[PDB]
């Protein structure tokens, strides 16, 4: 019992972070096989920032202008290149710790594990879903560029982001690993901003199943509702709207719990509109939105302590 | 505010 | 920017787990140098559970009794002996990764990493605070027994926990390392409860100052207050007493910030009395105290964004 | 309810 934000273990990602120094600018890189990923900002100064022509400022540069670390031991550059918004810095020496792997790009709603480094040094592990706007709500300070997140399934990693920068607001933007940004955003300190967010309605669903799934139904009711009729709701408090799709992979919770979905629609409808008059669910005292149908799955028992 | 590109920069 | 409930990264402890077997009882186990440290509990069956005599069971016992699986790999026992609620294994290998470690008992309102395992297997890490009546609030299912806590300091791994059982709650109770539960606890399947539990103050403050630090003030007040007269009001909402000690651990955050640590102390007495009026304090709706102040000085900008 | 010692057991 219980349930907690779990991050996947990251020991895997552990043994491939490196550093990438290009002059006075460092950041972490990501090592696997002989090819070491880095954000492209690695080649800036604090000047370039405003305007910079990356593609300028890589040309001027040399293979020997990259100083990768990993660990106590310097990786020798043989060759770079420039895809989108990341480096491919090809290195003389294999990461004789590369596990199994994928460069997949997520959608809105997904969730995944951030490995925070600095200086090429994990610092710490955490639970992130990428928000409707394409943002994630992180926490990242200066040296963090560079760091990875990152889903296991069964003993392959699916590295799905790469983060370079904080907006105004405070949240994280980055690109998935060929280099390409996740939403409107551009690897330059210019102001921009993220559109609207909103609450991403199939995971708050997914958690009132893992609520009830640990022995709790106090916000549940005898009422239940058309799909058309709770996206009416829906779209009054800014959740997205559900769609058969959404109704149809919260099936199997559904059905441990023998809460129908639609009734389950009813039950947050009536929380949306009540609050929740100083009760918690799951130890949170707001609806919580970064939790994923699979997310719910995986963590909870099979079974639902009736 | 602008926006930070979050490398290490000296 | 951004502040997140953060794990240590798991890489260094992933690589101690294995799985324990002796009949038809299986359990996670940690391998450090030529020793497996495992709960007492895998000697028992289902029937051994209300009444075990760990001991009565265990001189029955020889060590091709026990089946130690590091990976692929069968490890091969070669002495056994109980030390309170903890099996120590003598195996024939010691493990090549094994890391510099400690065993560390910790305090309640403390925190540690969970690396929740599975027949040896890491599936999760998530981070926990060990509760001021001894329990924590994890997220385990049955055969995580024997997976560990534990907090990193350089390279050196502290390990604190080592899990067992969950009580009635739903909430969890383990050891220390050596085998000595944390509170009054014991293993064998009885009715067992907690005692009454608290809220952590200084970590909820030390999360206030996290806050702020993160750009945050509109919970701060011109209001200021004696230790003993916030105390008065902390008793009658169940939580902790503060000490002149917690105000000094503190101090840094409160320079960093320029709000006097008394100064917060008001600040909470008027989140307590008035609520929070449907705002919210780093995306929560209700006080948090899993923080301690060394996790927010660890994980917040050394510059307060003013 | 009884607390239950989560190891797994056949």
């Amino acid at each position: 019992s219980g349930f907690r934000k779990m991050a996947f273990p990251s020991g895997k990602v552990e043994g491939c972070m490196v550093q990438v120094t290009c002059g006075t600018t460092t950041l972490n890189g990501l090592w696997l096989d002989d090819v070491v990923y880095c954000p492209r900002a690695v080649i800036c100064t604090s000047e370039d920032m405003l305007n910079p022509n990356y593609e300028d400022l890589l040309i001027r540069k040399s293979n020997h202008n990259f100083l990768v670390q990993a660990g106590n031991v310097q990786l020798r550059v043989i060759g770079h290149s420039m895809q989108n918004c990341v480096l491919k810095l090809k290195v003389d020496t294999a990461n004789p710790k590369t596990p199994k792997y994928k460069f997949v790009r997520i959608q809105p709603g997904q969730t995944f594990s951030v490995l925070a480094c600095y200086n090429g040094s994990p610092s710490g592990v955490y639970q992130c879903a990428m928000r409707p706007n394409f943002t994630i709500k992180g926490s990242f300070l200066n040296g963090s560029c560079g760091s990875v997140g990152f889903n296991i399934d069964y003993d392959c990693v699916s590295f799905c982001y790469m983060h370079h920068m904080e907006l105004p607001t405070g949240v994280h933007a980055g690109t998935d690993l060929e280099g390409n940004f996740y939403g409107p955003f551009v690897d330059r300190q210019t102001a921009q901003a993220a559109g609207t967010d909103t609450t991403i309605t199939v995971n708050v669903l997914a958690w009132l199943y893992a609520a009830v799934i640990n022995g709790d139904r106090w916000f549940l009711n005898r009422f239940t509702t058309t799909l058309n009729d709770f996206n009416l709701v829906a779209m009054k408090y800014n959740y997205e709207p559900l769609t058969q799709d959404h109704v149809d992979i919260l099936g199997p919770l559904s059905a441990q719990t023998g809460i129908a979905v639609l009734d389950m629609c009813a039950s947050l409808k009536e929380l949306l509109q009540n609050g929740m008059n100083g009760r918690t669910i799951l130890g949170s005292a707001l609806l919580e939105d970064e939790f994923t149908p699979f997310d719910v799955v995986r963590q909870c028992s099979g079974v639902t302590f009736q | 505010k602008v926006a930070t590109v979050q490398s290490k920069m000296s």
